[PDB]
């Protein structure tokens, strides 16, 4: 059941992907570490809410 | 049982540590998800988002609705400055409280994009031309518009559309500048100028407000997580 | 498009009624979300939901209120400020639970020569603060939810010192949105500007939002709309300009769990 | 697909312009922000950009153990006419400031929480004597339970209740709490109240506090000294430290800007000022 | 087994 | 594809020469060292070397933890009349000599840092009371956040900033860092000012530290003792051990020949004269 | 939970351990490296670079420039040597303080060849041939070209190449020498004389300067890591 | 031995804890169960079942 | 003899079943750990033990 | 995820290839030790940085 | 070896 | 599984 993912490798040593392991010991998920393999998302339902779509070289208003 | 042997690190409690420990509710029955509207992934998101700038924090107008208007009027052309600002994102007065600002306060380091966008509040029937200039640092902040003019800038003619944006673009020695006034990471110095003035017919108020924006461009982005100053608790 | 239509012109039909606009300035859908009715996969209370459709989303339209260059803001809530507009408040009222969606459309006309600026601002969870330093969370009910009628932002906080007869009611700071938080970062909410050069209107379509799929419409408010003079209103050299401001609210997507009797609140 | 430590958009390069499209020019009024970039309106060269956003993730701006409390306890000689002091505190994220700050720049969060307890104890008299080693006892009890109302009690037997007997001197306790709320994400936030007031009801019948949903949501939490009274008195402290883990929030909102007055969102006179002098035309 | 990624 | 522990190469056998060829003559005006082996100008045997250079690499060079600081900390009775010391220190590796010459050798540096802390208390007073075990509180303060005054005020809290809470008595604590540097590498050396003097400012207002750029480079660790003021007074040192690991280094220097006097390339009169007598013609 | 058992070392710190540790800092974004020019991947890369010896460390001429030079002269020819030199990289005095020899200084042990090279700072109308030698340990000490002469020895004759190398060979009983002035470990005798004598025209300066470096040979490593004593602190 | 390093929660006693403790009686020759009527495996399966409501809590 | 299951994952990261691995160190059954891997069962012999099976839509008597 | 590497074998006991193995258990690389697996490199690049290559058997000027 | 479920 | 190297 083990868990084996790669490291982003910042400050290389001098001496090809760097692994990791994570095996989970307990049954509820609470327990559970922080992954930290996280998505991003587009800011356009804050940044850009209206209903027509805009484009950015076009009159903004028409 | 098994041979161990304890390494420094033993015992200690780092609170940024990630380790798994046993739950104290074992086989809860927990309330599922429901697609609630809003869902934020990334702090960097709200900095995309723009704020308005408290421009005039003088000691009549700082803490009051006025400090958000930028007065202008129809009077004859001057290369004076309208405003004067510091690109110091996080720490200048006027920028720090901004929600780009306050977020910057959560982390150390800073880089990235930034963009500023003017709103003509006045009139239909008033006219003008307005400089928006950008100086990357380490001469005579601009005092006057001739100097102004040979940074970064943008001449904004007002009209139908009402706003207008000046990008900021990423111009350090540094690969990230401090949450901090430093001169090592300084960044800069943003000046709005009148090109021609404000012009307006009779029956037509001789005096308007403009308004500011600051959001973050999409390169834009902060590091090492740190306290804020910005909130405290004595007692 | 080459055959004449516009981001500034609009038509909006709910029911029997249609709004039609001229000079909008597009429009906005909060958080990227239409509202929706509950689905299957999402729902609580197990009997079958009353949904009036017609007869409640429609548009309502509120007491026109007047602004002015001693205006500081004004705000509402909802479903509070609908709670006595025709068949929506009186489903509201007949049952325990209740959801639902809006179109705000806000409205404020003026002249070529007119200056001015207004923030609209559409809040979820709205909590304002109250009017004391001696106790706190104290807002009554009746002085919480104005209705219609709606309420005001102050420029300056004054605290209430009648200790024996308390007022127990918000004091709402503008410049700190009424909530301790900087105004100028209100524009994290969902929102448009009314600026009188650009626009007459501003029209916001809210989702339902909340941490339930269904809750009290009558306990609980889960959107505040709040109006605040960004820019304040000016024309030509009279020292005391009046434009007025019409808020025209439609009900989206309502339904109702939870039928019994009318809930008669206590609402002075 | 886009990883928070994925790498940020590479600056193109830029040539002149002189063209009828208009991306400086546009219409706050919309309630959009202005999507733009360097090369919209200034020459630009190539850049291969290498940053990141995986710092500023949800996760990874909460995660960090944060203080939420310091409780008291005792343990005192037995001939003493005072009480042996145990500890109750009702669960909240509120009585610090800190992390109440940055959960409040959104309206709702549903997160696993885990807890750890940092033991410190002292000695209280100009005394000589000494203590043996403390063991203590945190008894978490739910909303419904019988509160403790001495040191020693019936109720510190937990059947039932969730308990850590803490050795002291050993390294801190820890535990971790599954999202517990019965609503589909905890509300930072609840414009509203709990009861309606009736008409045909008392005045007083219908009153409740604005913003308060459960009167008791969470419970609290007990703790004591099991070791018997000794001699010398010992005091020791137990300070909390809250991180949420598996942690999503919704709807953003603007950060606290004046200090906090209670658990609402009310603001006390006199600390409404946060802005400090600065000149419209000064750096 | 060893689940990668 | 040279490893560090490849071992280095063999003597070959060399025989009498008579040759045009000169490789003893040389012209060291070029800028080059003359590259040659015992075989170039002596008969040599053949021998199978089997020594490496596997102690002499970066990494192994540097691998080790050496002391940067030793802070002080004390937890004193209630009643006295002085505060309760918490300790504050400036992170660097300038304050001791030792590892800073090592990292001297080179101009630039990256690496990944590992900190160790040893922690020692005693009893200051001829007194006879006792104590109960310390916890200590490590918070790195990051240029930015706010500083303690106090060693039990607010931002002893640690929402944001990283903490160690060490229990005295058990293993040294020990935390990495990763490389934290606003420029690509390290720079032990800065032959520069962090401003710029303008001729039309003040000469007062252009002012700045040779060979300093941030004022603040990395903030500061905050040491306090967690728990409450004990009737007798205890002091306590932390003392700090770095040790670069996963290290590059760039551009070598000649190693620092006369006492460091402060942060910069500066010397004081007296301390100039490394070298001892002796004469040119005695062995 | 898994049945363990602590050996002796549990919860030492070795300070020369080699052990993971939890990161105070997670997910922080790191700047790149760049390509810098001069990288060194092991400090005897530059041990192997030539560094000028300070010779003349008498009582006059020490901790000045004048140590560096050895000064010749167009004398009659003589058999007494111009320099002496114990083979002692990093305790000699005019060995220790060199490059090599303060690398030396940082480890325990020393083994591999060494050479010796000389530039001849002299007029272009200056000749001469010189004898650099090295004898290794056991007899006399050489005082005399004619001892000199039966060891390891170079006989530079100056002209348009300027510089002369001698190679020092690794010549040792032990596998590895100890960087401290021991007799069970030493390493013999460098000297240089006049072969000839130098010879000047009329109108030409009758005295010139040597200058000496020294630089390790690739067959030279170091062993067993510590502290220098050319470095201290006191209080 | 395996170089380990310990972290928070270590040495705590959790009463909710589910972990493996050594038998203090090995070999033990157990009794098999025999099939008792009426076996219960969730506490709702008594929830389920009706009960009567005391509905005239009055004082007599 | 590694044991590996299903966590049932209530409150997720913005981070595909979890898994958990479980060995046991003892011969005896008594020192294991408690699985929670339980059945449910249906009321009736509780709710219903008539011997004539009941029809809900129908008369309870006839 | 285990990594297995060869020991460079010293001093032998009276008794083939001895290797090591490493698992790494945390995600950031700094909390990484020191692999020690480094290379080497020529020290040309400042002890012959001439602009013309040196041949050692020829006059260094001509 | 590993027994799933 | 196992990285040899
Ligand atoms: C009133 C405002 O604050 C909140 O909305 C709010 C929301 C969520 C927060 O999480 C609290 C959830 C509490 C759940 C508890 C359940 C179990 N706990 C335990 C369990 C065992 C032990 C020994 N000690 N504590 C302690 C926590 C805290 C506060
Ligand atoms: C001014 C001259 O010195 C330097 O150039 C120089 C360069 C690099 C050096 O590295 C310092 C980098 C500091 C980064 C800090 C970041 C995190 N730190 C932590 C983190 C958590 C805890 C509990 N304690 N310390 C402590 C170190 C130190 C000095
Ligand atoms: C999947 O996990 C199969 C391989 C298991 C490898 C050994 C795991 C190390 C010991 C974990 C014990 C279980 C924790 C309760
Ligand atoms: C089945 O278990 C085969 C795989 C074993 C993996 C390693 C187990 C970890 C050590 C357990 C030791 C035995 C306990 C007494
Ligand atoms: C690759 O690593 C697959 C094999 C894993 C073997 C067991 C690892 C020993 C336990 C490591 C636990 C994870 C560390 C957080």
């Amino acid at each position: 059941g083990a868990q084996v993912s790669s490291q982003k490798v910042g400050a290389h040593e001098n001496s090809s992907t760097i692994n990791y392991t994570t095996i989970n010991y307990y049954r509820d998920s609470a327990s559970n570490a922080a992954s930290k393999q996280d998505f991003s998302q587009d800011p356009s339902k804050f940044t850009e809410p209206i209903k027509d779509v805009l484009i950015k070289t076009a009159p903004m208003l028409n | 049982g098994l041979p161990v042997m304890n390494t420094p690190g033993s015992n200690q409690y780092l609170t940024a540590d990630n380790f798994q420990s046993p739950c104290a509710l074992p086989e809860f029955d927990v309330t599922p998800p429901i697609d609630i509207p809003g869902e934020v992934k990334n702090m960097m998101e709200l900095a995309e988002i723009d704020t308005m700038i408290p421009f005039d924090l003088s000691a009549t107008k700082k803490n009051t609705m006025e400090m958000y208007r930028v007065r202008l009027s129809d009077k004859p052309h001057t290369d004076d400055p309208i405003l004067c600002l510091s690109l110091s994102p996080a720490s200048d007065p006027r920028l720090s409280h901004t929600m780009l600002g306050e977020i910057l306060n959560y982390y150390t380091h800073w880089a990235g994009s930034l963009k500023f966008t003017f709103l003509f509040c006045g009139s239909m029937m008033a006219t003008g031309k307005l400089l928006v200039s950008y100086a990357p640092p380490g001469a005579d902040p601009p005092k006057k518009r001739k100097e102004a003019m040979l940074g970064t800038h943008v001449i904004w003619d007002i009209g139908l559309q009402s706003s207008c944006t000046m990008v900021v673009p990423w111009i350090s020695n540094t690969t990230y500048r401090q949450t901090i006034d430093d001169s090592f990471t300084e960044g800069g110095y943003i000046s709005v100028f009148y090109q021609t003035r404000i012009v307006v017919p009779l029956s037509t108020p001789r005096e308007m407000d403009i308004l500011g924006f600051v959001s973050a461009c999409n390169d834009f982005s902060v590091r090492l997580l740190r306290d804020t100053t910005h909130i405290e608790q004595k007692a | 498009e080459a055959c004449g239509y516009s981001d500034r012109v609009l038509q909006l039909t709910l029911g029997n009624s249609t709004i039609t606009t001229q000079e909008a300035a597009n429009s906005v859908v909060a958080y990227g979300r239409w509202p929706e009715y509950l689905r299957d996969s999402e729902a609580n209370p197990v009997d079958q939901p009353t949904e009036p459709d017609v007869a409640a989303c429609r548009f309502y339209t509120l007491d026109t209120v007047s602004w002015t260059k001693e205006s500081r803001g004004w705000w509402w809530k909802l479903p509070d400020a609908l709670r006595d507009m025709g068949l929506f408040g009186q489903n509201m009222y007949y049952h325990y639970l209740g959801r639902s969606g809006y179109t705000v459309h806000v409205q404020c006309n003026a002249s070529k020569f007119h200056q001015g600026a207004l923030g609209v601002f559409a809040v979820p969870e709205m909590c304002l603060a109250g009017d004391s330093n001696t106790t706190t969370m104290h807002t009554s009910y009746q002085n919480a939810n104005p209705g219609e009628k709606g309420g005001t932002f102050t420029g300056t906080f004054t605290p209430d010192n009648n200790q024996t007869s308390p007022a127990r009611r918000f004091c709402p700071v503008d410049y700190l949105l009424g909530n301790g938080t900087l105004l100028g970062n209100a524009f994290v909410f969902p929102h448009q500007i009314i600026n009188l050069r650009t626009n007459n209107c501003a029209t916001l379509v809210l989702p339902y939002v909340n941490s339930l799929s269904i809750d009290s419409m009558v306990k609980h408010n889960n959107w505040g709309i709040a109006i605040l003079p960004l820019a304040p209103l000016n024309f030509a050299s009279e020292s005391s300009p009046e434009i007025p401001i019409t808020l025209t609210i439609a009900p989206m997507c309502c339904e109702f769990n939870g039928l019994r009797n009318i809930t008669l609140p206590r609402l002075q | 697909a886009a990883t928070s430590r994925d790498a940020l958009p590479n600056t193109e390069a830029s040539g002149p312009t002189h063209s009828k499209e208009i991306p400086a020019l546009t219409a706050v009024e919309t309630g959009a922000t202005n999507p733009l970039v360097p090369s919209d309106t200034v020459q630009t060269r190539h850049v291969v950009q290498h940053r990141s956003r995986s710092e500023s993730s949800i996760e990874s701006f909460f995660a960090r153990g944060a203080c939420v409390t310091i409780m008291t306890v005792d343990n005192p000689a037995s001939t003493t006419n005072k009480d042996k002091l145990f500890a109750v505190w009702k669960i909240t994220y509120k009585d610090t400031v800190q992390l109440r700050r940055k959960l409040e720049f959104f309206t709702y969060s549903r997160f696993d929480m885990e807890l750890t307890f940092v033991v410190t104890a002292n000695f209280t008299e100009t005394n000589n004597g000494h203590a043996l080693n403390q063991v203590y006892q945190i008894m978490y009890v739910p909303p419904g339970a019988p509160v403790p109302e001495k040191w020693d009690d019936y109720t510190w037997q937990t059947s039932s209740n969730p308990s850590i007997f803490y050795t002291y001197g050993t390294a801190p306790a820890r535990i971790s709490v599954p999202y517990v709320g019965i609503s589909n994400a905890y509300s930072h936030f609840y414009d509203g109240f709990s009861k309606v007031p009736l008409k045909d009801q008392s005045a007083a019948l219908g009153d409740s506090l604005y913003g308060a949903a459960s009167l008791n949501d969470f419970g609290i939490l007990a703790v004591r000294v099991v070791n018997d009274h000794n001699p010398t008195k010992v005091t020791s402290k137990i300070r909390v430290y809250l991180k949420p883990k598996h942690i999503r929030v919704w709807c953003p909102r603007p950060p606290r800007a004046v200090a906090y007055y209670g658990p609402g969102v009310d603001y006390k006179d006199g600390t409404l000022t946060p802005l400090s002098t600065k000149d419209l035309t000064t750096y | 087994g060893s689940s990668s990624t």
